[PDB]
């Protein structure tokens, strides 16, 4: 879980 | 001296780490929705408490096999039968009625044919059993579902309707739970009017108080309206003292940037003697977001001084305040639900992590919902898009690319 | 004569087609959460109603360019300025303060350096403007956000906190909305005791009343507790008449199968003169689910006679009752949200469409949540798994395969 | 939209 | 099958 | 790369 948005690797 | 820019990750974990869990109280079970159990709950009875038919039909001796049987009476819901079934006999049963002594299986009415009834047609006398019952068939033995002494709900359970039903089932009508936070909300600014007011020169209506109180109420917490406070330290201190007296949590908006009459951080620190854990956050929107704790006589009060800009106020309320309130009311993992969605539009990334209200929509046989940033006019926002900070690699995201969305609405 | 088996699709569309939309009422805006607007809402003022600074800094003449400027005064939040900025002059401004006559841009304080203040250090006198402002920079003109006469919310909008904030902004404190349904709930059966009761021989506690009332309350609708009614037609008719008098919607459970003392369909038809639209549904669970309407003096009452089995009662309440209530309170598309999830376990398919409560969980960087059928003990059900009917092609579904899940919980 | 569950073709 | 390239809708 | 077949985790 992270409160900062992430990029999707799939 | 401006406060240091705190990272979004550090600001978030600081809120959850520093927020207290409230104490406990006993409530009536019917008031349990959204509450968290602070005790394990045990069954004091078996369910079912008698051997119970699964079906409308007949209580038989399986060893009798198929054939023509004398009906000696009926076991009806709510009555303990008095008769014993002997070889060659059956008793009519309905779903949930007790199994008479001497019967060890139930045959459902569809596996029977009625031969003889009364001239009145009021009582069945003889039935043909068409099947070989397995012993125990279509019976719930005593304690099948719940055993006397069994723990049916553990401490830490966040209750919904099925948990309230289970408390009713076991007759545990009073339960220990965590208290809900009482949340006081004030607006700040010499420019603000009440929603009920006609405008006057240089003034606008206060929206943040309404939007923040509604956000908190939506989550089921009690609130206190502390009104509009002017841009002056004496009034702000008086209003904070009232919040501290009447509530567990104080939310302010406005007065937290570096403008001349932005006074909240000075009052919290110098006048109220609260501990400001962060006073700026590297996030968009929400740069001046401020979190403080005040420890009085072994009680920790929580203060969120949110930014004045209305969009900033509602976004930061969703990111920081709601998770804090979930921890205070006892939810073990109070973090919000994060889902994956497809962006409906290209977006330029900021160096700050960026957040924007959106509507999530699921399309026909598409695994991922689409996130549309704020007939879509007819739906309230149910997501907060969580955009990653720009890097040398990623400067922009495109329509269809997969992003994190925090749930803030029922889907 | 048993009622025909109605398909799940026909039963569902019959409920939505035959359910009425309630009338309208005026409410205070603060009571608007979950309500649907029955009127368009217009702004009677501009937002902002004066030209407003975006920044803390100085109101300048862009044509003056960069250089050293006399500060003739301050525009503070909530006050209409009296002075006119002439070439060579500026006025201090804060965010949201009005732009004085003669200024056409704002320069943020970061793009300035202070030269001279008062000996008291109380007033700024001269500032160096380091940038060339674009005319209009960092100003919200009158009506930038909202124009007087603009429709800000359309009829049919299902309101959340941001819509309440917008009503506060525009000073529309009273709005026409659809009424919420009043929902009366009764349990049936000679075997039932209240949750508060100790058990007696042959009896169990009533759970369905609690679970159904909590389900309806969770959605924000007012309820009426009609208690436990025995298995006899006179008492059932009296209790239905009371429901019809006090409520818009009557929910019963039990007494709808083909058992000897299952009386509800006879009472609804023969005694109450309601129109039973369906009395059996080809679904698992929920075979005896019954839906009826009763038209009295141009009012349509809604009656759901749910199955007695507690799991059946809560599943059918979620499938049929909640969407009906959403249509009654004015939601234009009252259908539930359906998402795609991955099955956590293999499942054998039934010839009937099958439904089961589950918990949806999103894992790290996985696009689809997992659905786990009822630390997972600490979470309430938030989904209803919707399994397809078995076909010659599909007889079973496997772990990881993608299924439909109806949202019934906040995620 | 359908109230009866469907199989996934992708 | 098409000899001209197509965009992907999933 | 592996010459022995693997199960798919996505
Ligand atoms: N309110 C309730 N709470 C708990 N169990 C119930 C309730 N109402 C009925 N049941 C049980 O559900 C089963 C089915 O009841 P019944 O009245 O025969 O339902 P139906 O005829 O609609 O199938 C029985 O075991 C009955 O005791
Ligand atoms: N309660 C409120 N409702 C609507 N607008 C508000 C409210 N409080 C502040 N604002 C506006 O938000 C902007 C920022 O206000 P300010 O008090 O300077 O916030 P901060 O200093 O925390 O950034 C100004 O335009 C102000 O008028
Ligand atoms: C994924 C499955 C699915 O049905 N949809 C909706 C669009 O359906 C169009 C595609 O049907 C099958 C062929 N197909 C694609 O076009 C893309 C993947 C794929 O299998 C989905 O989005
Ligand atoms: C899909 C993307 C993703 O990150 N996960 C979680 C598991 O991540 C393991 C795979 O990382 C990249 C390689 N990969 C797979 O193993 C499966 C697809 C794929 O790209 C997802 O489930
Ligand atoms: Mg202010
Ligand atoms: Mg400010
Ligand atoms: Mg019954
Ligand atoms: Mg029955
Ligand atoms: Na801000
Ligand atoms: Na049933």
């Amino acid at each position: 879980f992270n409160i900062v948005g992430t990029t999707y690797p799939c | 001296s401006p406060f240091p820019l705190t990272s979004m990750d550090k600001a978030f974990i600081t809120v959850l780490e520093m927020t207290p869990v409230l104490g406990t109280e006993i409530i009536n079970y019917r008031d349990g929705m959204g509450r968290v159990l602070a005790q394990d709950v045990y069954a004091k009875d078996n369910l079912p408490p008698f051997p119970a038919s699964v079906k409308d039909g007949y209580a038989v001796r399986a060893a009798d096999g198929p054939g023509d049987r004398f009906i000696i009476g009926e076991s009806q819901a709510g009555e303990q039968p008095t008769q014993t079934v002997m070889p060659g006999q059956v008793m009519r049963v309905t779903t949930g009625a007790p199994i008479p002594c001497g019967a060890d299986a139930v045959v459902q009415v569809e596996d029977t044919e009625l031969i003889r009834e009364s001239d009145d047609g009021t009582e069945e006398l003889e039935v043909r059993i068409l099947v070989q019952a397995r012993p125990g068939q279509d019976i719930r033995p005593i304690g099948h579902d719940i055993k006397r002494g069994e723990c049916v709900l553990a401490k830490g359970t966040h209750m919904g309707p099925s948990e309230i039903g289970l408390l009713a089932t076991v007759g545990v009508t009073e339960v220990e739970v965590n208290k809900f936070p009482v949340v006081a909300v004030m607006s700040t600014g010499n420019e603000l009017l009440n929603p009920e007011d006609d405008l006057l020169p240089g003034k606008i209506r206060d929206s943040n108080r309404s939007t923040l109180l509604a956000t908190i109420q939506e989550h089921g917490y009690p609130t206190i309206n502390l009104g509009i406070v002017g841009d002056n330290p004496d009034d702000l201190l008086n209003a904070l003292n009232e919040g501290i007296s009447r509530a567990d949590v104080i939310i302010t908006s406005g007065g937290v940037s570096m403008g001349e009459k932005d006074y909240l951080k000075q009052v919290l620190d110098i006048d109220l003697h609260a501990q400001i854990h962060f006073g700026r956050v590297f996030m968009k929107p929400g740069l001046p977001t401020t979190f403080a704790t005040l420890d009085i006589d072994g009680v920790r009060k929580i203060i969120f001084a949110l930014p004045g800009n209305p969009v900033s106020a509602v976004v930061t309320c969703n990111l920081f305040v709601v998770p804090a309130l979930r921890k205070m009311q006892g939810i073990l993992d109070p973090r919000p639900t994060i889902i994956k969605a497809r962006l409906s539009c290209d977006v330029k990334l900021d160096p700050r992590p960026e957040y924007h209200r959106c509507i999530l929509t699921w399309h026909h046989q598409e695994p991922l919902p689409w996130a549309q940033s704020t007939l879509m006019s007819m739906r309230s926002a149910n997501g907060l898009l969580m955009l990653p900070p720009k890097t040398e690699q990623y400067v922009e995201l495109h329509k269809g690319e997969v992003v994190d969305v925090m749930v803030i609405g029922r889907l």
